[PDB]
């Protein structure tokens, strides 16, 4: 549904 | 009849010490909801103005102690979320729906009950910006949800499942223009903002001044002083704070007032371990040589009235480890020396 | 209806546990205060009875993972272990912390009514303690954001946890004001924060004192003078230490200690490997003169309990590899020279 991605 | 503010006040005064300013501003809000509501559709002055409140103040100051003793005394239907596990644009968390869903449990599905609760969130500060500047990627946990709220809070048609269901075939229509909302949250670090816009100081020549370490920015003094520009640079929206014109700016726990919040008060922490060795057919004592002496050790690590269980836990730990092998112990004595970790309790046997 | 005692759940403890005399105080004291809030049914004069979490702190390898799970076995409410490694902010991908509540109810086998009053246990704290300024630029998904929401899990609130995951899209309601919670995690570099509260001087000057090796602080002896402000540098919020009053600090381990985990504990490693040849049909045996020099090992590896096997593996890898092969041998003895390597160990035949 939702994707939450991210990367520091 | 209605009640008024001074007996809603002094109900409030039993369960919580040291808050003047604070219980003022929800005494008048409770009691103009009665009047704006019973008003609504009778007076001449049609579409009156709300005002929600947003608390602030350090940690246990009893921010979410007002909410749980409002719903004691309050008749109209009232609950407790959380913005922390909120989530904008119907991601994994939940939605905002979901507070309006969790206000129809506890009034049974009454809509025309349900549209004048009141309705209180904890912990606003997890969704603030974490920069200034709007962030340029997307964002699940702050700035987003601020905006979900702005058509909520002034007044919007909301979705609800009425039973059985999560999603999408039954839906009951609520408005939210008449609905109070109490957000509330200790914002941490807010004092460095106030600092410096304030103090304005910034500079290591002669000319420019050099606050004496440790007399400045008391906590305290520094949330008077907040503006809503404060809030900006801490990373709300001007647009949310809006919604929320009213401001409640606590005071930090004084020395005397812990005193009187393990006297006074029913539910302190003198009188449960009262009860809990009450049953144990053992007395208890708390001489007021002890609870001076406990003040300036809570005060000490700044954590506020719930950091006072670690004073007295670690104080209390053998007694209560050796008091069940104990027999024949009809009453205990804690002096303040016990506090202090130089002697051991004093102990009465029948 | 006869509640155990402190004593007795001591001894039970002290069986698989030495040398944390002062560990065990916390948690007997919290498990026995723990049935008596639980035993009131509303019967009694005192409201709102306060909780007291407990907060373990010890080296690496000291045994707090330990202690929690041979707690489950004598305890008759049920018990969890989560890890907190892998817990995420509510509103992404990774995890929730709704999960933990999911894992107590397999256990008290979905009852809402016996797991409110279950036990919950956490592994790996420092984990999420977040070591930086102010986090203007980024939001942290793991770190600030998980410990705000588990503030709201505790001291009272309603959650959302799927029937078993699931066969429906409704969930049910479980209080956990009255659920206690034991976090525990090795923090790794609490002792240098401490030394500059501790210490106070640089000593550069002719006049400050330096004392650089003579009274260096005993890391030992550093985390029994720790505070809540000192966690605050860490990395930890107040609010977090606020709903955890109560502090355990573990000693490391010592040369006469390291002897005793041998010997007393059923679980002890010699045991182990004593249990590992009876099937074989072979004897084993352990000399004083070689657990004296193990242990000596043991610290210098700056491991604790858990860098114990790669002494005794190590030594007897030759041994074992060739023993199922041997025929007629009865029992084994490993003397001091086995573990220094100069010797083999003696072998006996039937
Ligand atoms: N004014 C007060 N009088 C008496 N007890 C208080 C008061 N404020 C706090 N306490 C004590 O502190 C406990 C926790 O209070 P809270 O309302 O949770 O504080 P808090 O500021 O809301 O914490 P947050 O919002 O989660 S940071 C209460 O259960 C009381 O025991
Ligand atoms: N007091 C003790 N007596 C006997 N064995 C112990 C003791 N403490 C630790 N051990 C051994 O160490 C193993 C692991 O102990 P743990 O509880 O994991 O230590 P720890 O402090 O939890 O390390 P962390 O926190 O997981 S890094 C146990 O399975 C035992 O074999």
């Amino acid at each position: 549904x939702x994707x939450x991605r991210x990367x520091x | 009849a209605l009640p008024t503010p001074h007996e809603i006040r002094n109900h409030l005064d039993d369960y919580v010490i040291g808050q003047e300013q604070a219980k003022k501003v929800l005494a008048v809000a409770v009691y103009n909801h009665y009047k704006r509501l019973r008003n609504g559709d009778t007076s001449n002055g049609v579409e009156l103005g709300k005002s929600n409140i947003l608390l602030i103040g350090p940690t246990g100051s009893g921010k979410t102690l007002l909410a749980e003793t409002l719903a004691r005394l309050l008749d109209v239907p009232f609950t407790m979320a959380d913005a922390t596990t909120l989530t904008e644009a119907g991601y994994v968390g939940e939605d905002v729906e979901n507070i309006i869903q969790k206000l129809l449990q506890k009034s049974d599905y009454d809509v025309q009950k349900a549209q004048r609760g009141i309705v209180y969130i904890d912990q606003i500060d997890k969704i603030s910006r974490k920069s200034d500047n709007p962030s340029i990627t997307r964002d699940v946990s702050g700035e987003g949800v601020q905006q979900a709220l702005l058509k909520l809070i002034e007044g919007t048609v909301a979705a609800v499942p009425p039973q059985g269901g999560r999603k999408h075939q039954e839906f009951l229509q609520v408005d939210t223009s008449k609905i109070l909302f109490i957000c509330g949250g200790a914002f941490a670090g807010l004092d460095k903002v106030i600092s410096h816009r304030v103090e304005t100081g910034s500079g290591i020549g002669f000319g420019a001044t050099v606050k004496a370490k440790s007399d400045k920015a008391s906590e305290g003094e520094l949330l008077a002083q907040v503006e809503p520009e404060d809030l900006i640079k801490f990373g709300l929206i001007p647009e949310f704070i809006g919604r929320l014109p009213v401001v409640a700016t606590l005071n930090e726990l004084s020395e005397e007032a812990l005193i009187q919040i393990l006297k006074e008060p029913k539910n302190a922490l003198t009188k449960q371990y009262q009860a809990l060795f009450n049953l144990e057919g053992v007395d208890l004592e708390f001489r007021d040589e002890a609870l001076d002496a406990i003040a300036k050790k809570a005060m000490a690590r700044k954590t506020g009235a719930r950091g006072l269980r670690s004073i007295v836990e670690a104080a209390l730990l053998d007694t209560m480890y050796d008091l069940p092998s104990m027999e024949d112990v009809e009453k205990v004595v804690i002096d303040e020396s016990v506090i202090d970790g130089q002697s051991e309790p004093l102990l009465i046997y029948g």
